[PDB]
């Protein structure tokens, strides 16, 4: 029971930091470096 | 009859080793790419 | 290794060489191996067979052995069309 | 390849996949970052 | 002739293509059927056979 308030306030920084997120960085995150005409992601080794 | 265990996997392989072996043939392994082009040709070595 | 002359030829659209045999043996398995090192061991002794076959018919196209490791030796010796990864290509072949 | 004196020469490498997109790379017998070869190692594994 | 039998209609994606591969050409034997080299008639079948 005692832990229901900082539940709570993680629950709406969560919320706010969602929203902010969502404010800045929505729909930033598509673009990536395909080959030349194909659909096919270019990487290296260990690279994600 | 020759039998080919294909993939990894925690399957048994006794009962198609003894298939194998039962009837005059032989048991292989696939577990990668690699191992197609070595595999699916030895075949010839058992015929012979 | 062996530095071959390689002469230019007829019947063969290439450079050959009629001295001794190439040998082939595929990308993906390793020479040196005991298995390997003793097929190239025993089967120079067909060299001499290769030249007595040509000296007998000189118009005689490539003869080879395939061997069961994998293995190709074939006279007379000529570069192979497809080396290893000088280029970005590289080869698939298997004379089984 | 099972043992370190088969690890030797090259072999093919498939790109997403495909049998048919190839490259070459040597085979070499790698040994892991973290092992337990002597107690130092094992101590420094166990820490991570 | 020294080119290859071809077979069905030849269908490439060009989109899942990588430049730097070395994908396999051909490994088939070149088998053209007496019938398919010539115009086919009913009595070249008898005398082939
Ligand atoms: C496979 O490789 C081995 C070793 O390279 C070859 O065996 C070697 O054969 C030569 C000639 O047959 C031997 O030379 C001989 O030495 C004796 C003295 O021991 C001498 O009396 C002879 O007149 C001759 O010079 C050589 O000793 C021998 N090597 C060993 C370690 O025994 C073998 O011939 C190769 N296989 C084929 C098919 O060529």
């Amino acid at each position: 029971l005692p832990l229901f308030h900082i539940a709570l306030l993680v629950l709406f920084m969560v919320i706010i930091y969602a929203i902010i997120g969502l404010e800045l960085f929505k729909g930033k995150m598509h673009k990536t470096c395909y080959y030349i005409g194909t659909d096919i992601v270019a990487t290296v080794e260990n690279e994600k | 009859v020759f039998t080919f265990s294909v993939g990894q996997h925690n399957y048994d392989r006794g009962p198609i080793q003894w298939m194998a072996c039962e009837n005059k043939g032989y048991y292989y392994e696939i577990p990668s790419i690699g191992a197609i082009r070595i595999n699916t040709q030895e075949y010839l070595d058992v015929l012979g | 290794r062996i530095k071959p002359v390689f002469i230019d030829d007829a019947n063969f659209r290439r450079q050959v060489s009629y001295q001794h045999a190439a040998v082939h043996i595929p990308t993906d398995i390793y020479e040196g191996s005991t298995i390997v090192l003793n097929e190239l061991n025993w089967t120079s002794a067909l060299d001499d067979v290769f030249k007595k076959n040509r000296e007998e018919d000189p118009s005689l196209l490539w003869q080879v052995f395939g061997s069961a490791t994998g293995l190709a030796r074939y006279y007379p010796a000529s570069p192979w069309v497809d080396n290893s990864r000088t280029p970005n290509k590289i080869d698939l072949y298997d004379v089984r | 390849k099972m043992t370190e004196e088969e690890c030797r020469g090259y072999y093919y490498v498939y790109k997403d996949g495909d049998p048919t997109q190839m490259e070459l790379r040597p085979r070499q017998w790698i040994h892991n970052d973290f092992h337990f070869d002597n107690v130092l190692s094992a101590m420094m594994s166990l820490f991570t | 002739q020294p080119k290859p039998i071809g077979v069905g209609i030849p269908t490439i994606n060009l989109r899942k293509r990588r430049p730097n591969v070395q994908n396999p050409k051909s490994q088939e034997p070149v088998t053209l059927d007496f019938l398919d080299a010539e115009l086919e008639n009913d009595i070249k079948v008898e005398i082939r056979n």
